[PDB]
């Protein structure tokens, strides 16, 4: 559309985005993992 | 109530003009930004592009660090608290060391010695951007007008922070890097010298900084005035008078007796911007090094009623 | 009599910064906090003009 | 007395007052009927200054000083030779500058020019007014305007400027400071820039207004343009004046402690008063 | 879903630039909030219970 | 309903990108605001629930 | 009325809605501070009470 | 008509503008009932 | 009675915009005005009339 | 000078119409508030 | 009906997704909100 | 994460490079400082206090 | 294809990219952990 | 880490080059600068004490 | 590859050639350090 970016592309760009997303996600539950166990907020 | 060319009534946005290249190493050159609107109302909309070669880097990268190391102080002295940086901004500052330490090293990094660094940063920015105002004079081959109009900011620069505080051997002298403390040091820097404005040289500067507000005042509404007779290129007024020129010179000198050329004006431009500083330089340098109380000082060259 | 866009808009955005900064001052608890929110929407008033 | 060129402009009409009356020229200098008010003033103004150095008793420029009224005789007249003359001055002083806008109205007229010059000096007029006459009528007291003396002049400033405390802190003045630093710096900029177009490296040829934006583009970016700069001249230096004017006519008037304590209300807000640390608390 | 449609109408280059600028102005703002309060400024507290002080 | 029209008269770009900024400006309001009050401030509830000061 | 449907052959519907959605969260906002600026009904300051939160 | 739009359209636009008021005007008057019954404040 | 030359003479746009925004501020500050005298502020009034303070 | 005589006419009656119904909600609120809370 | 070229088929397929992620995004503030009041009611 | 390689056909390396060589030597310039800053991992204190360097 | 590169120099330059970056990790790792036992912080 | 030679076929080496001096002075003045601020570890004041030269 | 027109040849000996520089510059920073733990150790 807009961009010219084809469907196609639109699902690998996305779905590498998303494992990048769920990847960056996992590294931040493991660290408030951490933090709660070391010091927890609640 | 016509108008009166203040703001345009109409914007054209053609192509990005990618400018000359005389001897500008395109590589070295950026590409062009956006357009903007708002810009375009008063002047041209079109941002960029913008030359980056050796000296733009070493400016940016002191520059910066010079930029970055006030704000680590900044937030050191926030405490890294997000609220108490915005709350204590204005009244943040990177003081010089004290007195006691002279113009020794030997500060510590929290009471001066963080300052150095600092300085030193934005010393390497300052200069190392000067001759990038230079080198790119010299690429399109224009002159270096630009370079020593620059050069009598750097002399005042200079010696507010390096050349005067060497003289009085102690970087107390200096100025310190925050909004309101350099407004602070303004003061006491004229409360300790008794009346700076006494100053001869201090009084000069200012004739000329209300001199550069009464010449662009004068100079801006000229051309806006003549710029119905395409006044406003200044460069073929030069190269071929038209009308515009002439009923400029005529309106000063049927306004004042004397008038100027569309070139020889703004040789008056240049300078009255230059003595601002020049004579800044000067008046600043005698205070304390010559001159350690303006009103005494004052009194005895005939400008206060005693003595 | 003859006031263009961009003059009446002008009008109308002084009125909106007025307005709406008399509107937050009261509903803040800081007269600062007024200014902030009518001088951003009279701005973006007074930046978009229909023509 | 008349340029290669003058000729061709020198026509009647333009004359806001007086028609063919004053219509000429004396030597390069335009008469008008304002032109006449203006030397009047002008000369009257000057000589009532010399005069005024008799009865102080000295002769020395820098020490010639026409005091306003002490602010016993609030906004009344004064003795002239305590205050009274200073009236007559700036009368004189108020005339010769309104007449002398009006003169260049009646230049403007007769070349076709825009009113922008005496609209700029329109601006110098009302700052000068604000000083002698609109701040101390509200503060009720001539002896708040400042003395007609190179040197004295400079004392009232020090002393209504530490009247309250740093007066750098005054947030008009901080905006009309940094507009005349702005300008200073554009008219360096402006005035180099265009000799380095037209007064370029030895045989080089004269460069184009593309040379010019080209060298601001490859400095910081972005060309205001030629239109541009001198829009920007003329409104940085109005706006230095209006908001110079706008700081002193705020002080005394609205504002009376130290300045510094205004800004208090920045540090003193509701969600960041409280908070440790930092400066302030 | 069929969320993957944000890039037909976002442009990658821009918003992988915003996103970078946000994240990183977010984990610097996250990090300085703790480092403020006495409470999970990890600096603090750990010299506090190895008595650095 | 019909709501899907009303993409037919706004630019997609321009909205998400406002409702971007505009959740996130509500998102740090909202959040903001509960740590400005003596109660839900969750850093300041643990420190007196877990006596860290 | 039925008529109106007019008001948007004057007015382009991209602008009013633009307008109206600023409207809209301004006029949100400004009552929700009201009530939270009033002792009661700020719903944060009333739980803290009544849970006995200080 | 200045924004060139058809009376036929003015009419879909509007419909399609009150179905949105009528909705967001219910989810206020819910809202409103809601705080009532919590704090009535009459 | 005419009144509807007005439409003529002026531009319906500015009407509308100069109506709508002089009205709301108008009723607005009515609003205000009753929330500052401590007649006729419901907030408080009803606080006390729950027995609420 | 747009509209032309029946343009600004059924403008005019549009106009009437919201202000009449706006009016009478008007009235209904200042009623209601009286009912509760006299001021007159 | 052509303010920004979008085709109506489009846009009703953009609402679709656009609406997809309003509840989605809703359902996590939902879930947000439960466990607040779970932890700290605020009524 | 296998398909981590197409970012480099969206962003030019140097103008990521560049950008990620100032970003990492400004985080890692805000970082020592925040340590020199705090009264302990000031790492040039505790040695001098270790080893008597006051005097 | 923004940049122009194709597959297999970005496949080429993410695989100088991450070795750069391990390495960089690794280093970073060995910091933290010689800081950790001179001066732990947890 | 063979491959690392790549890095001259993307990066312009009079750009890197330049940006490596300027970096490492920088660096190294702001280093000797600390080293000068902390008392210990100034080595233009540490022999001045170890030698008496200022009383 | 074609962003600086540079063989992997040329690239090959360019980087050589700076690594060469670079371990020289690491070796004498080396030396420089070890220097200044030995004359004053800071750990
Ligand atoms: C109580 C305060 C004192 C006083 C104390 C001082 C002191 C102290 C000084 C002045 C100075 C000046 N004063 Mg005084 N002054 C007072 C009263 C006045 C009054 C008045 C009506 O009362 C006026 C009009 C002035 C006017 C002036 C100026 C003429 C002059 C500064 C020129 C300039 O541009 O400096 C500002 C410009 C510079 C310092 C040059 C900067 C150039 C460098 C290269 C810029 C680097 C940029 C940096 C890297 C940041 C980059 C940012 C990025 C681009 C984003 N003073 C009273 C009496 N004044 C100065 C001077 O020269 O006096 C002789 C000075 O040092
Ligand atoms: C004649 C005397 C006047 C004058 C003259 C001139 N002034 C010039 C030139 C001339 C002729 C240039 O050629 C040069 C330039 O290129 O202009 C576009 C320059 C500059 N005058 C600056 C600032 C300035 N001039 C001030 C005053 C006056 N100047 C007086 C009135 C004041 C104050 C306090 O009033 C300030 C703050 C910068 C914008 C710029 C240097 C950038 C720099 O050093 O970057 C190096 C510093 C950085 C890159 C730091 C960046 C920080 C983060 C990254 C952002
Ligand atoms: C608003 C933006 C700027 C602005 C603007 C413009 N400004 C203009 C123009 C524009 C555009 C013109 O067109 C006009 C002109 O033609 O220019 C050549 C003018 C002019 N700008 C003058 C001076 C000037 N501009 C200043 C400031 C700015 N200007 C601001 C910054 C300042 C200061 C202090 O900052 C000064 C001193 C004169 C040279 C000239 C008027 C001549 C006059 O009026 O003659 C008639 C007056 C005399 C011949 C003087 C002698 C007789 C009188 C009655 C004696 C009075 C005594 C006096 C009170 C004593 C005071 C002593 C003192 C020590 C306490
Ligand atoms: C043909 O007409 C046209 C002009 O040219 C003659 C124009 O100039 C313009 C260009 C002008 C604009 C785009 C903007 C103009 C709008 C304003 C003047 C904004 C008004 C500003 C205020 C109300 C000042 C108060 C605002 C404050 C202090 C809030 C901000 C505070 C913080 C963010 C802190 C347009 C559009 C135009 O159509
Ligand atoms: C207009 C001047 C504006 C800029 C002034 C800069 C400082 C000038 C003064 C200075 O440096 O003085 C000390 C210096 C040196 O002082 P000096 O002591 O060597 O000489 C002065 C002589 N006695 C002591 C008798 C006063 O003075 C000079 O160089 C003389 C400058 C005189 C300028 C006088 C202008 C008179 C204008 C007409 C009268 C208007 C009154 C109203
Ligand atoms: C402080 C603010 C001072 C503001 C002064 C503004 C003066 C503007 C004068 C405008 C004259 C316009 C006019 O038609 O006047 C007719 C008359 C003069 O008419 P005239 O006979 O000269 O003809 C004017 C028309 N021309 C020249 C083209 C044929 O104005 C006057 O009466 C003189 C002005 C009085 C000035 C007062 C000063 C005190
Ligand atoms: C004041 O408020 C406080 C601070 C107290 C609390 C905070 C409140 C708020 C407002 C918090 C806000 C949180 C938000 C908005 C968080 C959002 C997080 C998101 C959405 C994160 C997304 C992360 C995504 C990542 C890291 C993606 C990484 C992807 C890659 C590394 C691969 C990229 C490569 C691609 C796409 C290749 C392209 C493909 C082709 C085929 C060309
Ligand atoms: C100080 O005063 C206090 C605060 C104390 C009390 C307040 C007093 C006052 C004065 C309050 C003010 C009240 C007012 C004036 C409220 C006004 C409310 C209005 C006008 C609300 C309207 C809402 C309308 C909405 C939400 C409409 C939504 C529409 C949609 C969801 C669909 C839009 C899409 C369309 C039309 C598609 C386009 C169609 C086609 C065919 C392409
Ligand atoms: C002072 O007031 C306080 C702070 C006390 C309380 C606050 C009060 C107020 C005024 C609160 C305001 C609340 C409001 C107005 C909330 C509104 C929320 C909304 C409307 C949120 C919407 C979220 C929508 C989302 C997250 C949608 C996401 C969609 C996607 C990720 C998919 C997009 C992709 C598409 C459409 C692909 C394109 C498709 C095709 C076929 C081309
Ligand atoms: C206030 O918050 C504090 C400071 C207290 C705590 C900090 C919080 C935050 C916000 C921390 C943020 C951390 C982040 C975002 C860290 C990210 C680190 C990353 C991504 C590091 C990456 C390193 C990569 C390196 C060093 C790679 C080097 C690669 C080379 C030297 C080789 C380059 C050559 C190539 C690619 C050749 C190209 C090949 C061909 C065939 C063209
Ligand atoms: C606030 O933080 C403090 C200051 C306390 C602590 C500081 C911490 C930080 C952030 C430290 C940062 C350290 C870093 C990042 C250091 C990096 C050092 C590097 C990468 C140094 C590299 C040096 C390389 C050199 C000297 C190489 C020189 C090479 C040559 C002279 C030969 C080049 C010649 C060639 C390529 C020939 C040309 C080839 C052909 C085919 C024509
Ligand atoms: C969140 O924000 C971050 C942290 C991201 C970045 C923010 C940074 C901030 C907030 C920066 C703020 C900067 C400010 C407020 C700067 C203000 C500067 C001012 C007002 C300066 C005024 C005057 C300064 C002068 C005259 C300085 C002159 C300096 C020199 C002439 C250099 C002297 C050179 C020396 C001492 C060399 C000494 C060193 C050696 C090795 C001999
Ligand atoms: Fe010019």
């Amino acid at each position: 559309g807009y961009t010219g970016l084809t469907d196609e592309q639109a699902q690998e760009l996305h779905s590498v985005y998303m494992s990048g997303l769920w990847l960056f996600s996992a590294v931040a539950i493991v660290a408030h993992l951490a933090v709660y166990i070391w010091r927890p907020w609640f | 109530a016509e108008y009166q060319n203040i703001f345009s009534q109409v914007q054209v946005r053609g192509p990005a003009d990618l400018g000359m290249t005389e001897d500008v190493n395109l590589a070295n050159r950026s590409g062009v930004g956006p357009f903007s609107t708002l810009l375009g109302w008063f002047g041209n909309a079109q941002l960029g592009p913008i030359y980056l070669g050796s000296l733009g880097v070493l400016s940016l990268f002191s520059g910066l660090m010079w930029f970055f190391t006030i704000g680590i102080w900044f937030w050191y002295q926030a405490g890294w608290n997000p609220a108490v940086f915005l709350r204590d901004l204005f009244f943040f500052s990177l003081e010089p060391p004290a007195p006691e330490y002279g113009l020794s090293f030997a500060a510590p990094l929290k009471e001066g010695g963080l300052w150095l660094i600092a300085s030193f940063f934005m010393f390497v920015a300052v200069w190392s951007w000067w001759g990038r105002t230079y080198l790119r004079a010299q690429a399109l081959g224009m002159g270096k007008h630009t370079a020593w109009a620059f050069l009598s900011a750097i002399w005042l620069w200079m010696v507010l922070g390096f050349i005067r505080p060497i003289l009085m051997g102690s970087w107390s002298e200096a100025v310190p890097y925050g909004i309101f403390s350099h407004l602070d040091w303004t003061n006491n820097f004229s409360l300790v010298h008794g009346n700076l404005f006494y100053n001869p040289f201090h009084g000069l500067s200012i004739a000329f900084l209300y001199g550069s507000a009464l010449l662009f005042a004068m100079h801006g509404a000229t051309i806006l005035a003549v710029s119905r007779f395409g006044g406003e290129r200044e460069l073929e007024q030069i190269a071929d008078r038209g009308t515009a020129a002439e009923r400029a010179a005529l309106f000063w000198r049927w306004t004042m007796g004397f008038n100027a050329t569309m070139e020889g004006i703004h040789r008056w431009a240049i300078w009255m911007a230059v003595l601002v500083t020049l004579t800044g330089g000067i008046g600043i340098l005698l205070s304390g090094t010559v001159v350690d109380n303006w009103y005494v000082w004052g009194q005895n060259h005939g400008m206060a009623p005693l003595n | 009599p003859e006031v263009s866009e961009f003059a009446f808009r002008l009008m109308m955005a002084a009125v909106i910064f007025v307005g709406v900064g008399i509107m937050f001052a009261f509903a803040g608890g800081h007269w600062f906090v007024g200014l902030v929110v009518g001088g951003l929407v009279a701005a973006f008033f007074a930046a978009t003009p229909n023509s | 007395a008349l340029l290669s060129f003058e000729r061709k402009y020198r026509v009647p009409g333009g004359t806001l007052v007086g028609g063919n009356l004053f219509d000429f020229w004396v030597g390069p200098f335009y008469v008008g009927f304002f032109g006449v008010a203006t030397f009047f003033f002008a000369a009257l103004g000057i000589i009532l200054i010399a005069w005024s150095a008799v009865l102080q008793g000295t002769w020395n420029p820098q020490l010639i000083s026409v005091y306003p009224p002490a602010l016993e005789y609030g906004l009344g007249g004064a003795p002239l030779a305590k205050g009274g003359l200073w009236q007559i001055i700036t009368i004189c002083a108020t005339g010769a500058f309104v007449s002398w806008a009006l003169r260049e109205v009646e230049i403007c007229r007769k070349l076709g020019i825009g009113y922008h010059i005496p609209f700029a000096f329109a601006f110098a007029i009302l700052a000068y007014l604000t000083l002698v006459l609109f701040r101390p009528v509200m503060m009720g007291a001539w002896g708040y305007a400042f003395p007609y003396g190179i040197w004295t002049h400079l004392d009232w400033v020090s002393n209504t400027g530490y009247t309250y405390g740093n007066f750098h802190y005054n947030p008009a003045h901080m905006i009309a400071i940094s507009f005349f630093f702005t300008n200073a710096l554009a008219l360096a900029l402006h005035g180099a820039l265009v000799l380095s177009a037209a007064n370029p490296e030895k045989g080089k040829e004269m460069r184009t207004p593309d040379h010019e934006d080209t060298f601001f583009r490859d400095l910081v970016g972005y060309s205001i343009g030629t239109l541009g700069i001198h829009r920007l001249g003329l409104l940085l230096s109005l706006s230095a004046v209006f908001f110079s004017a706008l700081c002193m006519i705020i002080t005394g008037t609205i504002w009376f402690d130290q300045w510094v304590d205004w800004w208090q209300w920045w540090v003193k807000l509701p969600w960041w008063a409280n908070i440790p640390g930092g400066i302030n608390g | 879903s069929k969320f993957y449609k944000i890039w037909m109408i976002f442009d990658p280059r821009r918003v992988f630039v915003a996103q970078g600028v946000f994240l990183f102005l977010l984990a610097v703002m996250i990090h300085l909030i703790l480092l403020s309060t006495p409470s999970y400024n990890w600096l603090e507290i750990s010299a506090a219970k190895y008595n650095r002080v």
